[PDB]
């Protein structure tokens, strides 16, 4: 039902700690019927990837990384930053979080990053950018033989 | 009535010539169903199996058997090419192309029968494979084929255009920018905006 | 997108040649062709000199954008190339392989000729680095094709729009941006 | 767990790269007398009065929804994942020569195997005519010679060769009077450094 | 003449590449291309003994008749051996040359390229085929003064096995300088003087000099790199000039060895008191011709071929080619048949000799050349491992006279020698060494016999046959005398190669062998 995906058990499943306006009833999974307004509550995601986001339940929240602490100096700092391998979904967490979580703010951010790749991948000649990079070592591996039979 | 064109008519379309007249509807295939023919179906079968039965009568040559058969050859891995990419392109697409046909039962210009049967083909073997997948206690609600499943919604096969056309700035249907349009230039699109030229084949494709 | 997709193509161009037997076993193939005189030039798709110089038929000599001078100009014809430039038979690329390849067994100097035209067509290609560096801010409405060739835009045909597709979900909402 | 165990299938298919001398139907088997054994997990307070239909299941709802949801897919890839690497196989072969094993057959993949083997039909009536024919696409594309001289090949496995001959042994040197007829099924699964 | 046949050959055919021999290559993968140029699909054959032929053609139960002989012809009147031939034609291209006439007639299904001026074996046919009875043997034996003076006194081997395929060709519009060069493989093959002899050598230094003397169809634009044709210089066929230094020919090459004696000390002093004349220097006497200096290795040969006039050794200019490709290299064709034999690697997978067969076939192309090297890199030291029982032989002489021969045997295998023809080599190699020199020829000049420790294959006493030397041309005995103790008692003899020279006994059956075989 997707754009489908690799990891469809860790698509939608890395977690987050979203505090609490109000109160709880029965978590099951958890040590749960009644908590807190304000908890680390941990949080996988899919359930409340279309939960009424507009509710008092949860508040602006960002897992601090994704938060502009890094990111909004990341721009900054979209020179020589690395990324490996590490907050994997990365070029792909706000193409469902960012006005999800509404704080309207970090949209440009992912953006500013990556299309950086317009002026990245002259030289050359996460776990998305895997599949193109792939392709780009081969497309010129194979137009090594439009020469010829080499 | 209407005869005296360069289809296969009351002349010669040359080999060569007859090359072209079938050549874009597979050059336009890789960037993106666009409207089929089963057309061909009279021509291609027909115009070789003359040839053919000449090289039946001319299979004594050396030479004009082989250039003739190069020929065959040059011409007929492209005629794999056209379904050996359409099979991929519906088996993909089985899911929603469904509704494009009960929306306009597309005629001759666009869609073509066997297609169609492969409706026939895809839900025999899903769900003839899927009742012995979950079918024990298959679904309560969503019980048939699918809400879920499509292959390509996207008509945004981001695309190359070969200008071939009025080299003035033919503004035309398009709804990114459109100015600025000419014979060698170009401003790049994807296909969601441009059904038009080529259904027209006002356009054209690299 | 391919070594031979453009072998598909690019022989089918046809050119005048030498054949130095006459019409064959049968007289001619019906098609643009005329039939065959030894001493006799004849135009025809290049897809027999295979059979003609691998067979040790006969000879021939190329169109005129295929020699020296020419080709020693258009070297510096390019200067305007901020765009693009003169494009003779916008294949040179790709003929001149498999002409390269037999003929000049008995053609004069194929390495000038070699040489230029790879001189040619990695720094025509430096201009599709270079210029891609002045390519920015979602410019679907720009490109350029205005003298481009037939065998290079293969080369970056694969990579960037499987990219820039799931850019391009990005490329209405309040003061933030949208995808 | 809800199933993370694609990531198990991935080496099923080590040995069957492109040097497959058998495949495995396995990985599956409780995975699936799971999967509507946890129906009764999915079933559990289903349409049940327990809450009249309240908030504490909408959230686990979404679970049962979700653990149906990564079952379909990988369910499409279970076979799908292996009707692909059969394509390519399967078009280097029409109905010449089906697969080496048949022992990792998913019982009822017969269903979609002659199913799929059928789609070409569409295609094959249409492709070598209006009629049809089922019409050369992978093999033998020698500009093509005589038909009576014997073979030489480069290992090729499975002795599936239907076609019209005394007995081969499809291997290298699968050597004795063999004509066309015969040596019309394969190229490169193993094969033709020579005739 | 095929002239007539050859434009038959349209219909199916089979192109054998006959048992074990550089020849076949040669004189085959010209026409493996060749197929192909006629539109004709080609189908070959991996041969080690006539124990091949029919279990291979065997399973080949059909009647495609445009059929190849090249080696074999010495087998059986060959309708009774290939009795499935109804009108089966063959073709015969074979160097195992002295034939019987039971394989000509029946003149249908065979065809004669012999035509030469020795007219002395007509009645054969008017004596065997068709044989009073006193008078008969009167005829049968007086004139088997010259039949059995065939067959049952020695053998040979003829020309060449496409250098008539180059006569068919050249005239065929085809100038393949490069299958040129492959006729030269073939020439050096066997036609060495060295091997077995041409004598007229010095007459084919007009034949393909004029074949190519004549011909450069670029004689006025030829400086170009790829393919320029090639060019004949007076060279040498002393052992691997090239990429090695001196100090390795002058070590490992027998002309010098079986005049200059070399393995002992006084070689050397006395080479270095001629690389004095030479005044070359010792590390440049020590690197790689390729990598030396360089007007040294340019004024070598120039010098070299006069003031070498008087010292022991006359015969080391010869007529040879070399070339290359382009910047890389400028390989020899002798440079080449030596690095042959290496890919002929005798291991014990069962995999190795017919799949080395099938890379060699592989090798001789010009896109097929990176394994070349590694031959050659065997090679060398497989000539520097001859000396692992050489010394050690020739002075502890393991060497045995046994009456009218000379008499040797080894009694332990090498996976270095498990390819058999290492056998002719080292006793080529040794006989110089005691047996001739430390003597007079007087004690030199006869044959020798080399024992084969079969370590592997279960131990079956391998063979292989021996001339005296400076009288080379009177062919061998050898090519009959191993028949005597094989007549006289036989014991567990297998003729099972092509060849007549090369058998096979029991591993403790071969004394008394001897014994019947010392006469």
């Amino acid at each position: 039902p997707n754009y489908y995906s690799i990891e469809d058990i860790f698509v939608t499943q890395e977690k987050v700690e979203c505090r609490v306006n109000t109160k709880l009833q029965r978590m099951g999974f958890l040590d749960s019927d009644d908590l807190e307004p304000g908890r680390t509550v941990n949080l996988p995601l899919w359930y409340i990837k279309e939960l009424k986001v507009n509710n008092a339940y949860f508040t602006v929240a960002v897992p601090d990384i994704y938060r502009n602490v890094h990111k909004a100096v990341c721009e900054a700092e979209t020179t020589h930053i690395e990324l490996g391998r590490l907050h994997p979904y990365f070029y792909e967490f706000g193409r469902y979080l960012t006005p999800y979580d509404r704080n309207h703010v970090i949209g440009r951010i992912i953006f500013e990053t990556l299309r950086q790749r317009v002026r990245h991948l002259l030289d050359i000649s996460d776990n998305i950018e895997a599949k193109l990079h792939e392709a780009g070592v081969r497309t010129n591996s194979q137009y090594i033989e439009w020469l010829q039979m080499t | 009535g209407l005869e005296d064109e360069d289809d296969d008519d009351m002349e010669q379309i040359t080999a060569q010539k007859v090359l072209e007249i079938i050549e874009t509807a597979w050059i336009n295939e890789m960037c993106a169903i666009l409207p089929s023919q089963t057309d061909m179906l009279e021509l291609m079968v027909s115009q070789v199996a003359h040839m053919e039965e000449q090289m039946r009568d001319l299979d004594k040559n050396d030479f004009r058997a082989v250039v003739h058969s190069m020929e065959l050859e040059r011409v007929r891995y492209i005629m794999a090419s056209y379904l050996r990419c359409r099979l991929q392109k519906i088996e993909t697409f089985t899911q929603h192309i469904l509704n494009q046909e009960e929306s306009r039962e597309p005629d001759d210009k666009r869609l073509s029968p066997e297609e169609t049967k492969f409706a026939q083909e895809f839900a025999s073997n899903v769900d003839e494979y899927f009742h012995k997948v979950a079918t024990q206690y298959m679904p309560n609600q969503q019980r048939g084929e699918a809400e879920q499943r499509i292959v390509t919604p996207n008509l945004m096969s981001h695309v190359f255009l070969k200008a071939n056309v009025a080299v003035p700035a033919v503004i035309v249907g398009v709804d990114d920018e459109e100015v600025d349009m000419a014979a060698g230039s170009q401003h790049i699109i994807p296909y969601q905006l441009v059904a038009d030229l080529i259904q027209n084949n006002q356009a054209q494709l690299i | 997108m391919d070594p031979s997709i453009i072998e598909f193509i690019g022989e089918k161009c046809m050119i005048s040649i030498i054949p130095n037997f006459s019409n064959e076993p049968l007289h001619l193939i019906y098609g643009p062709v005329g039939p065959f005189r030894a001493g006799f030039p004849v135009f025809v798709p290049l897809w027999m000199a295979t059979h003609l110089r691998k067979q040790q038929k006969c000879r021939i000599v190329p169109p005129e954008w295929m020699d020296m001078d020419i080709l020693e100009e258009i070297k510096e014809e390019e200067k305007r190339s901020k765009f693009f430039t003169k494009m003779p038979c916008e294949h040179y690329m790709v003929v001149a392989q498999l002409v390269m390849s037999t003929a000049p067994d008995d053609v004069p100097r194929c390495e000038e000729l070699r040489t230029v035209i790879k001189d040619i067509f990695d720094i025509r290609e430096s201009k599709l680095r270079t210029s891609i560096d002045a390519f920015i801010k979602g410019e679907g409405t720009y490109a350029k094709l205005d003298n481009l060739t037939l065998l290079e835009i293969h080369s970056v045909r694969p990579i960037l729009p499987y990219s820039l597709d799931h850019i391009a979900r990005y490329q209405q909402r309040d003061t933030s941006m949208l995808s | 767990m809800f199933g993370e165990k694609a990531f198990d299938l991935l080496k099923e298919l080590e040995r069957s790269s492109q040097t497959i001398p058998a495949f495995d139907d396995d990985g599956v088997r409780q995975v699936l007398e799971e999967i509507k054994a946890i129906f009764e997990e999915n079933v559990a307070q289903a349409s049940s009065y327990n809450a009249s239909g309240d908030r504490s299941l909408w959230p686990l709802l979404n679970f049962r929804h979700a653990a149906l949801q990564r079952n379909k897919r990988c369910l499409l890839a279970y076979l799908y994942e292996r009707c692909r690497r059969i394509k390519a196989l399967r078009w280097e072969f029409g109905p010449i020569i089906p697969g080496d094993i048949k022992q990792a057959l998913c019982e009822p993949e017969v269903t979609f195997f002659n199913n799929y083997s059928k789609s070409l039909a569409a295609y094959m009536c249409s492709a070598g005519y209006n009629q049809g024919l089922p019409i050369d696409l992978t093999n033998n594309l020698r500009p093509p010679k005589s038909l009576y001289i014997e073979v030489r090949c480069m290992e090729d496995y499975g002795k599936f060769e239907l076609d019209d001959g005394e007995v081969i042994h499809l291997k290298k040197n699968s050597q004795h009077y063999l004509p066309r007829a015969q040596v019309e099924s394969l190229v490169r699964q193993g094969i033709l450094h020579h005739i | 003449l095929r002239n007539d046949f050859y434009r038959q050959l349209v219909g199916k055919r089979i192109l054998i590449v006959v048992n074990y021999d550089i020849d076949a290559i040669c004189a085959s993968r010209i026409l493996q291309a060749l197929f192909k140029y006629d539109h004709m699909l080609y189908t070959v054959v991996p041969i080690m003994g006539v124990t091949g032929l029919k279990r291979a053609y065997g399973e080949h139960q059909g009647d495609v008749k445009y059929v190849v002989l090249v080696n074999c012809g010495g087998c059986v009147d060959i309708v009774e051996l290939l009795q499935p031939s109804d009108d089966v034609t063959f073709f015969i291209c074979d160097s195992h040359r002295p034939l019987d006439v039971c394989n000509i007639y029946s003149d249908r299904q065979v065809c004669i390229l012999g035509d030469a001026s020795l007219e002395e074996n007509i009645p054969a046919f008017e004596t065997i085929f068709y044989d009073l009875k006193q008078r008969a043997r009167r005829q049968w034996e007086s004139e088997r003064d010259r039949i059995m003076f065939e067959y049952t006194q020695f053998s040979y081997y003829g020309r060449s096995a496409a250098l008539m395929v180059f006569e068919l060709a050249w005239k065929l519009s085809k100038d393949n300088m490069d299958l040129l060069w492959w006729a030269i493989v073939g020439i050096t093959e066997q036609l060495l003087l060295g091997k077995i002899e041409s004598g007229a050598y010095t007459l084919e230094l007009e034949q393909i000099q004029s074949h190519v003397s004549r011909l450069t169809n670029k004689t006025n634009d030829q400086n170009t790199m790829s393919a320029s044709k090639i060019t004949f210089e007076n060279d040498l066929h002393l052992v691997l000039y090239r990429h090695w230094p001196v100090t390795e020919s002058m070590r490992y090459s027998r002309y010098s060895s079986c005049q200059l004696k070399l393995w002992t000390l006084r070689g050397e002093k006395r080479l270095h008191e001629l690389l004095l004349e030479m005044g070359l220097p010792l590390v440049h006497a020590r690197q790689t011709y390729g990598a030396m200096d360089l007007v040294l290795r340019k004024e070598f040969f120039s010098m070299v071929e006069r003031l070498a006039e008087k010292y022991d050794i006359a015969d080391i200019v010869y007529g040879t080619f070399t070339l290359s490709y382009g910047y890389r290299s400028r390989y020899a064709a002798a440079d080449y048949v030596y690095a042959l034999l290496a890919i002929m690697e005798s291991v014990k997978k069962h995999k190795t000799p017919e799949d080395c067969f099938l890379e060699a076939s592989d090798a001789l192309s010009r896109q097929h050349k990176q394994l070349l090297s590694a031959g050659i890199d065997q090679a060398k030291l497989l000539h520097a491992a001859v000396f692992r029982q050489v010394q050690s032989s020739l002075e502890a002489r393991q060497v045995h006279s046994a009456g009218s021969f000379f008499y040797y045997v080894l009694q332990e295998e090498h996976a270095f020698f498990s390819y058999p023809y290492a056998l002719g080599l080292l006793a080529r190699f040794l006989l110089r060494g005691h047996v001739a020199t430390s003597r007079a020829r007087q004690a030199s000049d006869l044959p020798l016999i080399a024992s084969c420790p079969l370590n592997a294959s279960e131990g079956m006493c391998l063979l292989v046959g021996i001339v005296p030397v400076r009288e080379d041309s009177p062919r061998n005995f050898f090519g009959k005398a191993f028949e005597q103790a094989a007549q006289k008692s036989g014991v567990a003899l297998l003729q099972d190669f092509f060849e007549p020279a090369v058998v096979q006994l029991r591993q403790s059956d071969l004394t008394r062998f001897l014994d019947s075989l010392t006469v």
